[PDB]
C-alpha cells in the first residue's frame, strides 16, 4: 500500500511536468493568432526554444509569467479560478 | 542487541512467543500466575526489535517489553 | 580576475586550497579515521 | 445543456461566442462569477467540450438535448433496477 | 476618539467607491442599500468600512451584539450535545446510539436548548456541571 | 422501520443538519443580504 | 469487600484506566500476584493499527484498587 | 587601503590560534 | 571492533552505516558517551565553551578583515547612503564573462559580494574610519581567539582542571557575570564611547596615541567627583550635526535627548553612551546581591525555599511546597540551565530584532533598507532556533534529569500535576486564534474576489493604537498619558520627551509604525503561530517522561522513533517529535512575521504605504502584491538575454525550492521503503563484475528513523532559510541598491 501511497506523488510529479509542457509548448509554439501577413504570434512567444531548458525558465516565464492572470483575477468573471 | 524484559503482570497467554518471529520468547513454568507459565527471552540477541510482542499482549501495559540498543547484523536483520 | 586589494594573488591560492586540496584531505583522513578497525 | 446553456447562440456563432452550460445563483457576490460570454447569456464558461461533441452529434437545438437528459435519467433508473 | 477613522459619509474616498457598488442579490438596488447600509461604519483612507472592537456603545454593532448573539448559539448547541451525550451514558448501550442519533431524545434536548445559561448556572453553582479531579482519568506523568 | 434507524444515522442526521444550516443562512442572505455589523 | 461486580478503581498510574472505576468479573483465591479480574466500559489503546477493538479487561492486585 | 606585507603578517599571526585550535581539537578528544 | 566513535562502544560494534552517522550526532551529547563523569563532563563543556568563543571571535576577525582588506572602507565613509559596502572578493574558477561584468559592482575592478549584515554601519558608529583600525581590530581579535584557544587547553591540563564545586557555584557565577560580564563590559564600552566613539563622530580623531592626551570632555574628571554632573549634559549636539566632522558638533559626552540624529536617522551616541553607563552601574549593583566568601550577600537557596505564599495569603498554598528542591533541580541539571538560557537568550534577541530597527544606533542604517531587512530576519530566525531549543531542552531536562522525590509538590512538580491542562487550554486558544484568522482571512479573500471589498471585516487594532498613542503617537487622536501635553506623565520632569516625541511623531524613520486592519490579522496570526508553537513544544516537554499511550517514555530515553505499531500506532511520540514538528511551525510563525515586516517595510521604503493598507487584509494581495511582485526582479539575475547582479541570488531561490522540496522525501517516504531499495542496489553491486571486487567495510543501510527525520527536517530548515535570504535580499535590494 505505501507503494502505492509514494507513487501517487511521484504521479503527480509526472503528469504536472506533462501538462507543463503541453501548456507551455503549444502556447508558445502551436496556440496563437494568424497575422494577415501570414506569420503566427504566439501567446508567449516562442520563449520554449530558449527558457524551457532552465528551471529559472520554467519557474519565471512559465510559472510566474502565466500565474499573473489567477493573481489579477480578483473582482472579474475569473475570480473562482483564484 | 536488544533487551526484551518480561514483567511480572504477566497473564501467561503465550501471545508474545507465537507473534515472535525469531524465536526470541519461551515459556517457563512461573508459580506466580493462573496459567503457570511466563514468558522469558534466552536468545534475545536474535531481537531484530519488531515489537511484535508488544503488539499481541494484552495487558493494560505491557508485561514484554522491547528496549532497543545495540545495533548488530542480526538486530539490523542484513541478509547481506 | 585579480583584485585592486593587497596580495590579489591569495585568493588565486588559498580558495583552491580550501575549496578542493584540504577538504580532499580531510576527508581521506576522516575516512582513514573512521574506518580503521580497533 | 438544454436549459442552462448559450449552445442555440454558440451554434449560430461559434467563433465569437464562448461555451457555457452553468448559471450561478445571485445570493452573495457570486453573481460576478457569470461571465459575458456573449449571446446575451451570462454564464460560466465550460471547457468540457460538451459543446463541440454535441456539435460534431448533429445536435441542433436544446429539445435533444433535453431528450438525451431524459432518456440518461431512464437508463440510470434502469441500471438501477439491474 | 479614533481621528484616524473617519465616517464613511464624510469620508471623500468611500463616496467615490459606493457609486460603484455590485449588486449581490437578485434584488437592482441592493449595492445602494449597501452604500446607505455602510455609511454609518467608520472608513480609513482607502474608503471601506472598519470595526472598533473595544465594547463601547455606538459600535457595539460591530462586535458586542454578533458577539453575545454567537454565544448564545454556541452555547445552545454544546449545551444540547452535552445534554444528549450526559443522557445516553447511563443506559447500558451508549455506542450504538452514539453512532446512531436517537432522534426522539435529541430533538427534546434541541428545542428545549433555549434555556442552556440558567442551566448551566444552575449546574454550576450545584457543582453537577464539573467533574472533581479525584473521579477523572488522568495519563502518568 | 429499519429505514427510520439508517435516517438515524450520523451522516444522513449531519447532512440533513448542515443542509438546513446552509439553507437557511443563504436564505437569509438573499432575503436580508450585506450584514456586515449590527446598525 | 473485593467481590465480582462491585465497583473499584484503579490505583495503577500506568494503567489505561488510571482513576477509573470498573466491574469486577473474578477474584482469584490462589497465590497469584495479580488476581483480581477487573473490566472496563471503555477500551485499551491495545491492538494493531487500524484496529478497530481493543482489551478491555485486567488483572489487578488488591492494593492497586479501591472499592467505591 | 592595508598593504601586502600586512596580508602575511595577519596569516602569519593566524597560524597561532591556528596551532592552538589543533592543540585543543587533540585534548578536547581526549 | 572499530574505533570511530571511540565516546560510544554501541555504535563502535555497529557493523553498518548507522555507526558513522550516529557518532556524528552523538558526538557533542557528553552525558550519554561511555565512562562518563560529571566531573570530567563539566571541564569537556567549559573547554567546549572556549572553543566555541574562539570560533566567534576568529568569525569576527574574519569580518573586520575582509572589512579591512578587500572591502572598501575609504570608499563607504564618504557617502555612506549611495556606495555599497563589500564584504568581501569572489574568486571563482567557474565564473564566465557575463558574471564577472555583473559582479564587478560598488566601485570595485574584480567580482565582489555586496555586504548585507551592514557591519560597516557599526564600525563607522563604533569609531572605525580608515582600514588600519580595522585591520588592528582583526588582528587583537586574531589575539584574542588564540588566547581562548590557550584557556580551552590550559583547562584541560589536570592542574587546571576545575572542580566540581567550582562549577556548580552558581553563586559567585552570577556575582561575576553581572558585575563583570554585564557591568564592566558595559562600563567599558561606556569608555569607548565617550573616549572614541563620541568624539570620531565629532571629528576629532583620537585612536590609541591620543586617548591618554585628548580629554573627552573640557571637564574632565572633576565633575564626575564634585557631584554636579549636569555639566556633561550642557552643551548637546545641535541637529545641524554632520557625523564624522566637526561642524555642527557639541561637546557633551552625555546628553539625554531620547530622540534621533536628524543626519543619519539613528539614536545619539552621548545618548548610548548614557544609556550603558546606567545599565553597567545598575548591572554592578545586581552583582553585588549573592554571598560568595565575604558573608553578607543572599543565597539562592533561602530566596527559593522563603518565596512560597503560607496560609492566610489569599493566594494561600497555591504553589504546594513553592520553589524549594529548586537550586538542586536547577543547579544539577544541565538541561535546565540551557534550556532557560537560550529562552532568555531568544527572548533578548527578539528583542535585539524589534528594537534595531524601529531604534536604530547606527550611523545611516535606517537608510541601508537592505541591511535592515537582512539584520531583521537574521535576528528573528536566530530567536525562534533558541526558543525552540529552549523547549527542547526543558523536555531534555525532563526526560533525564528531572527527579519526583527531590521536585516533591514544588511548582515544577505541580506543573506536571496539571500538565495536560496547559495543553488543552493552549490547544483551545491555538484553534481560537486558527478557526477565526483564517475564517477573516478566507471572508476577505472571497469578498474582494466577488468584487466587493467594503464587505470586508476590517478590524482597526485600538488596543495597539492606544499602546502607541500611549507612547507619544497624536495621530490616533486618543489624547492619553502622552498625547496630551497636559497628562501627570507628559507634565513631569521627563526630558527624553522633546526628543522623543518629535522622533514617534515624524513619519520619516521606522518608530511605531501606523498600524490599521492589515496589521490586526497579521498580528493575530503572529499570536497562532506563537502559541501552536508553544502548543508543541509545551506538549512534548510535559508529556516527556510518559503519558497514557506510553507511560515509560523516560526508559527510552528523549529520542527513539517509536513503540511500534502496536497499541494503535505510535508514530512520533518521543519527546524529539516536539522539537521536530515544532521547527515547521517556528519557520511557519517566522516566515509570516517576516512576511509581514518585508511587505509593509517595502510600501514604507517605496512610499507607497496602501498597497499593505489595502492588500494585507486578504491572502490574495499577500501573495500576488508581496510574492509575485517581488520576485520579479529576484528570478530574472538570470534570464536568457542576460546577467544581473542578482544571479546569484536567484540562484540561491532555487537552490533553497530544491532543498526544501528534496526535505519532503525524507519526512513523507520513510525507512523501509529505502531499505528495500538499497537491498536490491547491494545485490546488484554485489553480482555484477568487476565492481565487486570493491567491497564496503560496513553494510549500507536506510537512513534510521529518527535520523531521516531530522535530515528532511534540515533540509527543510537550510531550504527555507536560503530561499528566503534570497528572496528578500534580492527583493529589496534590485529596488534600493
Ligand atoms: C571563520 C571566519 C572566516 C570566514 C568565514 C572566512 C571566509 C573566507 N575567507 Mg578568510 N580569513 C579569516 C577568517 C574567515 N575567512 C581570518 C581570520 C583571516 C586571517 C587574517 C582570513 C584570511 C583570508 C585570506 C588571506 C583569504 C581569505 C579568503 C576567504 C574565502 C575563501 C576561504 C579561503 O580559501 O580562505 C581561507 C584561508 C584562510 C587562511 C582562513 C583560515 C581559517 C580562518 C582563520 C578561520 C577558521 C575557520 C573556522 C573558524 C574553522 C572551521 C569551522 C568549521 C565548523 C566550519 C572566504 C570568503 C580568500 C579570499 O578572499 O578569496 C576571495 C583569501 O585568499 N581569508
Ligand atoms: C473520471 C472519469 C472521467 C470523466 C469525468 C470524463 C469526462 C470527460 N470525458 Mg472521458 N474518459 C475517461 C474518464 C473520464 N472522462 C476514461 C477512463 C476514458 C478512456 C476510455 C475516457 C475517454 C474519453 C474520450 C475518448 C473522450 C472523453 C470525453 C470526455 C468529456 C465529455 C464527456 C462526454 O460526453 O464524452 C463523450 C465522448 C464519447 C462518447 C467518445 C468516447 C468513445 C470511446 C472512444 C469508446 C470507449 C469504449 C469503452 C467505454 C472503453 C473500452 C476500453 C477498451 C480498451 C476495451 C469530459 C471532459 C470526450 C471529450 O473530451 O470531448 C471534448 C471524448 O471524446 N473521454
Ligand atoms: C457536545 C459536543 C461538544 C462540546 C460541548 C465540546 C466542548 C469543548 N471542546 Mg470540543 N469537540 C467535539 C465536541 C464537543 N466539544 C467534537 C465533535 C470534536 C471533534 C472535531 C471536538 C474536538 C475538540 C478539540 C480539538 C478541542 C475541543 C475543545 C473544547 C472546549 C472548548 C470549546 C471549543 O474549542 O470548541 C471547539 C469545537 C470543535 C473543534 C468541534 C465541535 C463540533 C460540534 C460543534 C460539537 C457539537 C455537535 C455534535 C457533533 C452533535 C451534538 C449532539 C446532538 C445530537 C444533540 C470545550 C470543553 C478544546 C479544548 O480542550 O479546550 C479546553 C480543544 O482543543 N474540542
Ligand atoms: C469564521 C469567520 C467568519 C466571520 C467572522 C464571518 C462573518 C460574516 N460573514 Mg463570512 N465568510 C467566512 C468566514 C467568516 N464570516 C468564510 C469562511 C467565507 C468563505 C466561504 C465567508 C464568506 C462570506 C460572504 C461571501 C458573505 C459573508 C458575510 C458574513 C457576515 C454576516 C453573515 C450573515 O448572514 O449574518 C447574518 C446572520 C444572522 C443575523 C444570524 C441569524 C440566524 C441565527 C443563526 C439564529 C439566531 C437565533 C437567535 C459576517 C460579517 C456576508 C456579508 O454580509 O458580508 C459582510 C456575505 O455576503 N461571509
Ligand atoms: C568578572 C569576571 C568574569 C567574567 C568577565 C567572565 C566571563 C565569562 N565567563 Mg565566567 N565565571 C567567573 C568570572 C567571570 N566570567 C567566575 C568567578 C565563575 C566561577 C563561579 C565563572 C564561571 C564560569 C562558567 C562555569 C562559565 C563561564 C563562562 C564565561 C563566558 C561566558 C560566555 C560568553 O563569552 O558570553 C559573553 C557574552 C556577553 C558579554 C554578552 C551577554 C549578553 C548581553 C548581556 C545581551 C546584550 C548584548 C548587547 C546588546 C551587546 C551586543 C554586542 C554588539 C555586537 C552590538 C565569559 C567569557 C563560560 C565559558 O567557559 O566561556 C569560555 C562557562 O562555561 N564562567
Ligand atoms: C571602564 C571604562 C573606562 C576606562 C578604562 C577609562 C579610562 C580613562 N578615563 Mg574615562 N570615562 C569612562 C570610563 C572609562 N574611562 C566613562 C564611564 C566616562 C563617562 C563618565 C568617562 C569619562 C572620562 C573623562 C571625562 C575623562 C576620563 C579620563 C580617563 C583616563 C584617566 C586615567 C589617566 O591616566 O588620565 C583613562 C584613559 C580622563 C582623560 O582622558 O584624561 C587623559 C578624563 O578627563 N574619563
Ligand atoms: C546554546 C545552544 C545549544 C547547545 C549548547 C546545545 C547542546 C546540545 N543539544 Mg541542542 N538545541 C538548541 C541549542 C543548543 N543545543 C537549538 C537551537 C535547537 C533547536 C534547533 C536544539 C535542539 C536539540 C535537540 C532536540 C537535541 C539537542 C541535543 C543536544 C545535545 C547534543 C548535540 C548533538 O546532538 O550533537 C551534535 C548534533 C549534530 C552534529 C547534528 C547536526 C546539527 C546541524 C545540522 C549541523 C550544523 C553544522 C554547521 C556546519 C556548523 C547537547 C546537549 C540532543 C540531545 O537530546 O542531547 C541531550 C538532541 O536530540 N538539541
Ligand atoms: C495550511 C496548512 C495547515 C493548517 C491550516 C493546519 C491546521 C492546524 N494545525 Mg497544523 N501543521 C501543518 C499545516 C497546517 N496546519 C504542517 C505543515 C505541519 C508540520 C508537520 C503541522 C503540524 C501541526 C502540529 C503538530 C499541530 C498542528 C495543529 C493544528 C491546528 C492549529 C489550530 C488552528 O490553527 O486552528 C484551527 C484552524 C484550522 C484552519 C482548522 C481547519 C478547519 C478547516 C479550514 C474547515 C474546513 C471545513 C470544510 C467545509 C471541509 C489546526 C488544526 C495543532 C493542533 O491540532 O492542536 C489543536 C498541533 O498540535 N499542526
Ligand atoms: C485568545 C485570543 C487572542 C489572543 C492571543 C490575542 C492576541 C493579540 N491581540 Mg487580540 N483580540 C482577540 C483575541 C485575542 N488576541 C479578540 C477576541 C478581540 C476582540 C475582537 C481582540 C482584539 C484586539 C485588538 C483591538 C487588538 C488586539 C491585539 C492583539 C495583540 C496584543 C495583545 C492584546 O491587545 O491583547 C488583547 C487581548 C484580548 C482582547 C483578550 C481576548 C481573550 C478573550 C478570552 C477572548 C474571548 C472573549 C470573547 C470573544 C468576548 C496580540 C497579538 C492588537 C493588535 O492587533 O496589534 C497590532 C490590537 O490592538 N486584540
Ligand atoms: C519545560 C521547561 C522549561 C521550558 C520552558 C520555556 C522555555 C519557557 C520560556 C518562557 C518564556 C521565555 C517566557 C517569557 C516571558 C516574558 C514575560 C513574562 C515578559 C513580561 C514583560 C512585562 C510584563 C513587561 C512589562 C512592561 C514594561 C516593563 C514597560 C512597558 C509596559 C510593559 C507592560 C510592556 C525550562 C527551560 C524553564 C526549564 C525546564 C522545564
Ligand atoms: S521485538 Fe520482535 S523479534 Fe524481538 S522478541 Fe519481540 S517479537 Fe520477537
Amino acid at each position: 500500500w505505501d507503494h502505492v501511497f509514494l507513487g501517487l506523488f511521484w504521479m503527480y510529479n509526472s503528469l504536472s511536468i506533462v501538462i507543463f509542457h503541453f501548456s507551455w509548448k503549444m502556447q508558445s509554439d502551436v496556440w496563437g493568432t494568424v497575422l494577415p501577413d501570414g506569420s503566427v504570434s504566439h501567446i508567449t512567444g516562442g520563449n520554449f526554444a530558449q527558457s524551457a531548458i532552465t528551471i529559472n525558465g520554467w519557474l519565471r516565464d512559465f510559472l510566474w509569467a502565466q500565474a499573473a492572470n489567477v493573481i489579477n483575477s480578483y473582482g472579474s468573471a475569473l475570480s473562482a479560478y483564484g | 542487541s536488544h533487551s526484551v524484559k518480561i514483567y511480572d503482570t504477566c497473564i501467561g497467554c503465550t501471545q508474545c512467543v507465537r507473534a515472535c518471529p525469531l524465536d526470541v520468547l519461551e515459556m517457563v513454568p512461573w508459580d506466580g500466575c493462573k496459567a503457570g507459565q511466563i514468558a522469558s527471552s534466552p536468545r534475545t540477541e536474535d531481537c531484530v526489535g519488531c515489537k511484535r510482542c508488544e503488539t499481541a499482549c494484552p495487558t493494560d501495559f505491557l508485561s514484554i517489553r522491547v528496549y532497543l540498543g545495540a545495533e548488530t547484523t542480526r538486530s539490523m536483520g542484513l541478509a547481506y | 580576475i585579480l583584485g585592486d586589494f593587497a596580495a590579489s594573488f591569495l585568493p588565486a591560492i588559498l580558495v583552491p586550497a580550501v575549496g578542493l586540496v584540504m577538504p580532499a584531505v580531510v576527508m581521506g583522513l576522516l575516512f582513514l579515521q573512521i574506518e580503521s578497525e580497533a | 445543456g438544454a436549459k442552462f446553456s448559450n449552445y442555440s447562440a454558440w451554434l449560430a456563432d461559434p467563433l465569437n461566442i464562448k461555451p457555457s452550460a452553468q448559471v450561478v445563483w445571485p445570493v452573495v457576490g457570486q453573481d460576478i462569477l457569470n461571465a459575458d460570454v456573449g449571446g446575451g447569456f451570462h454564464g460560466i464558461q465550460i471547457t468540457s467540450g460538451f459543446f463541440q461533441l454535441w456539435r460534431a452529434s448533429g445536435i441542433t437545438n436544446e429539445y435533444q438535448l433535453y431528450c438525451t437528459a431524459i432518456g440518461g435519467l431512464v437508463m440510470a433508473g434502469l441500471m438501477l433496477f439491474a | 476618539d479614533l481621528s484616524h477613522l473617519t465616517p464613511c459619509s464624510e469620508s471623500p474616498a468611500y463616496q467615490a467607491k459606493a457609486k460603484s457598488f455590485r449588486n449581490t442579490t437578485s434584488d437592482p438596488e441592493s449595492g445602494q442599500k449597501r452604500a446607505e447600509s455602510y455609511a454609518e461604519a467608520l472608513c480609513g483612507p482607502e474608503g471601506y468600512p472598519h470595526l472598533v472592537v473595544d465594547g463601547r456603545l455606538d459600535h457595539a454593532g460591530d462586535f458586542i451584539i454578533p458577539g453575545l448573539l454567537f454565544l448564545y448559539v454556541a452555547g445552545w448547541i454544546g449545551w444540547v450535545g452535552r445534554s444528549y451525550l450526559i443522557a445516553i451514558r447511563e443506559e447500558k448501550d451508549t455506542e450504538m446510539k452514539e453512532i446512531i442519533i436517537d432522534v426522539p431524545l435529541a430533538i427534546n434536548k434541541m428545542l428545549f436548548g433555549f434555556m442552556w445559561p440558567l442551566q448551566a448556572f444552575g449546574e454550576f453553582t450545584s457543582g453537577k456541571l464539573t467533574v472533581k479531579d479525584s473521579e477523572i482519568p488522568v495519563s502518568p506523568r | 422501520k429499519g429505514l427510520t434507524t439508517f435516517l438515524s444515522t450520523a451522516p444522513v442526521l449531519i447532512t440533513a443538519l448542515l443542509v438546513f444550516t446552509a439553507g437557511l443562512l443563504i436564505e437569509f442572505n438573499r432575503f436580508y443580504p450585506d450584514l456586515l455589523f449590527h446598525p | 469487600a473485593i467481590q465480582r461486580g462491585s465497583k473499584v478503581r484503579i490505583l495503577r498510574k500506568e494503567s489505561y484506566w488510571y482513576k477509573d472505576v470498573g466491574t469486577v468479573a473474578s477474584v482469584d483465591k490462589s497465590g497469584i500476584l495479580y488476581p483480581v479480574i477487573v473490566r472496563f466500559d471503555k477500551v485499551n489503546y491495545n491492538g494493531f493499527s487500524g484496529s478497530a477493538t481493543g482489551v478491555n479487561t485486567n488483572n489487578f492486585a488488591e492494593h492497586e484498587l479501591e472499592e467505591v | 587601503s592595508i598593504s601586502e606585507t600586512q596580508v602575511f603578517v595577519a596569516l602569519v599571526i593566524a597560524l597561532i590560534p591556528g596551532i592552538l585550535a589543533f592543540r585543543l581539537a587533540t585534548e578536547l578528544y581526549k | 571492533a572499530t574505533k570511530f566513535p571511540k565516546f560510544s562502544q554501541d555504535l563502535a560494534q555497529d557493523p553498518t552505516t548507522r555507526r558513522i552517522w550516529y557518532g556524528i550526532a552523538t558526538a557533542h551529547d557528553f552525558e550519554t558517551h561511555d565512562g562518563m563523569t560529571e566531573e570530567n563532563l563539566y571541564q569537556k563543556i567549559f573547554a567546549s565553551h572556549f572553543g566555541h568563543l574562539a570560533i566567534i571571535f576568529l568569525w569576527t576577525s574574519g569580518t573586520v578583515f575582509h572589512v579591512a582588506w578587500q572591502g572598501n572602507f575609504e570608499q563607504w565613509i564618504k557617502d555612506p547612503l549611495n556606495v555599497r559596502p563589500i564584504a568581501h572578493a569572489i574568486w571563482d574558477p567557474h565564473f564566465g564573462q557575463g558574471a564577472v561584468d555583473a559582479f564587478t559592482q560598488a566601485g570595485a575592478s574584480s567580482p565582489v559580494n555586496v555586504a548585507y549584515s551592514g557591519v560597516y554601519h557599526w564600525f563607522y558608529t563604533i569609531g572605525m574610519t580608515n582600514n588600519q583600525d580595522l585591520y588592528q581590530g582583526a588582528v587583537f581579535l586574531l589575539i584574542l581567539s588564540a588566547l581562548f584557544l590557550f584557556a580551552g587547553w590550559l583547562h584541560l591540563q589536570p592542574k587546571f582542571r576545575p572542580s566540581l564545586s567550582w562549577f556548580k557555584n552558581a553563586e559567585s557565577r552570577l556575582n561575576h557575570h553581572l558585575a563583570g560580564l554585564f557591568g564592566v563590559s558595559s562600563l567599558a564600552w561606556t569608555g569607548h564611547l565617550v573616549h572614541v566613539a563620541i568624539p570620531e563622530s565629532r571629528g576629532v580623531h583620537v585612536g590609541w596615541d591620543n586617548f591618554l592626551s585628548v580629554k573627552p570632555h573640557p571637564a574632565g574628571l572633576a565633575p564626575f567627583f564634585t557631584g554636579n554632573w549636569g555639566v556633561y549634559a550642557q552643551n548637546p549636539d545641535t541637529a545641524s550635526h554632520v557625523f564624522g566632522t566637526s561642524e555642527g558638533a557639541g561637546s557633551a559626552i552625555l546628553t539625554f535627548l531620547g530622540g534621533f540624529h536628524p543626519q543619519t536617522e539613528s539614536l545619539w551616541l552621548t545618548d548610548i553612551a548614557h544609556h550603558h553607563l546606567a545599565i553597567a552601574v545598575i548591572f554592578i549593583v545586581a552583582g553585588h546581591m549573592y554571598r560568595t566568601n565575604w558573608g553578607i550577600g543572599h543565597s539562592i537557596k533561602d530566596i527559593l525555599a522563603a518565596h512560597n505564599p503560607p496560609q492566610g495569603t489569599p493566594f494561600g498554598g497555591a504553589l504546594g511546597a513553592g520553589h524549594r528542591g529548586l537550586y538542586d533541580t536547577i543547579n544539577n541539571s544541565l538541561h535546565f540551565q540551557l534550556g532557560l538560557a537560550l529562552a532568555s537568550l531568544g527572548v533578548i534577541t527578539s528583542l535585539v530584532a524589534q528594537h534595531m530597527y524601529s531604534l536604530p544606533s547606527y550611523a545611516f542604517i535606517a537608510k541601508d533598507y537592505t541591511t535592515q531587512a537582512a539584520l531583521y530576519t537574521h535576528h528573528q530566525y536566530i530567536a525562534g532556533f533558541l526558543m525552540v531549543g529552549a523547549f527542547a531542552h526543558g523536555a531534555i531536562f525532563f526526560v533525564r534529569d528531572y527527579d519526583p522525590e527531590a521536585n516533591k509538590d514544588n511548582v515544577l512538580a505541580r506543573m506536571l500535576e496539571h500538565k495536560e491542562a496547559i495543553i488543552s487550554h493552549l490547544s483551545w486558544v491555538s484553534l481560537f486564534l486558527g478557526f477565526h484568522t483564517l475564517g477573516l482571512y478566507v471572508h476577505n479573500d472571497v469578498v474582494v474576489a466577488f468584487g466587493t471589498p467594503e464587505k470586508q471585516i476590517l478590524i482597526e487594532p485600538v488596543f495597539a493604537q492606544f499602546v502607541q498613542a500611549a507612547s507619544g503617537k497624536a495621530l490616533y487622536g486618543f489624547d492619553a498619558l502622552l498625547s496630551n501635553p497636559d497628562s501627570v506623565a507628559s507634565t513631569a520632569s521627563a526630558v527624553w520627551l522633546p526628543g522623543w516625541l518629535d522622533a514617534i511623531n515624524s513619519g520619516t524613520n521606522s518608530l511605531f509604525l501606523n498600524i490599521g486592519p492589515g496589521d490586526f490579522l497579521v498580528h493575530h496570526a503572529i499570536a497562532l503561530g506563537l502559541h501552536t508553537t508553544t502548543l508543541i513544544l509545551v506538549k512534548g516537554a510535559l508529556d516527556a517522561r510518559g503519558s497514557k499511550l506510553m507511560p515509560d517514555k523516560k526508559d527510552f530515553g528523549f529520542s527513539f522513533p517509536c513503540d511500534g505499531p502496536g497499541r494503535g500506532g505510535t508514530c512520533d511520540i518521543s519527546a524529539w517529535d516536539a522539537f521536530y514538528l515544532a521547527m515547521f511551525w517556528m519557520l511557519n510563525t517566522l516566515g509570516w512575521l517576516t512576511f509581514y515586516w518585508h511587505w509593509k517595510h517595502l510600501g514604507i521604503w517605496t512610499g507607497n504605504v496602501a498597497q499593505f493598507n489595502e492588500n494585507s487584509t486578504y491572502l490574495m494581495g499577500w501573495f500576488r502584491d508581496y510574492l509575485w511582485a517581488n520576485s520579479a526582479q529576484l528570478i530574472n539575475g538570470y534570464n536568457p538575454y542576460g546577467v544581473n547582479n542578482l544571479s546569484v541570488w536567484a540562484w540561491m531561490f532555487l537552490f533553497g525550492h530544491l532543498v526544501w522540496a528534496t526535505g519532503f522525501m525524507f519526512l513523507i517516504s520513510w525507512r523501509g521503503y529505502w531499505q528495500e531499495l538499497i537491498e536490491t542496489i547491494v545485490w546488484a553491486h554485489e553480482r555484477t563484475p568487476l565492481a565487486n571486487l570493491v567491497r564496503w567495510k560496513d553494510k549500507p543501510v536506510a537512513l534510521s528513523i529518527v535520523q531521516a527525520r531530522l535530515v528532511g527536517l534540515a533540509h527543510f530548515t537550510v531550504g527555507y532559510i536560503l530561499t528566503y535570504a534570497a528572496f528578500l535580499i534580492a527583493s529589496t535590494a534590485g529596488k534600493f541598491g
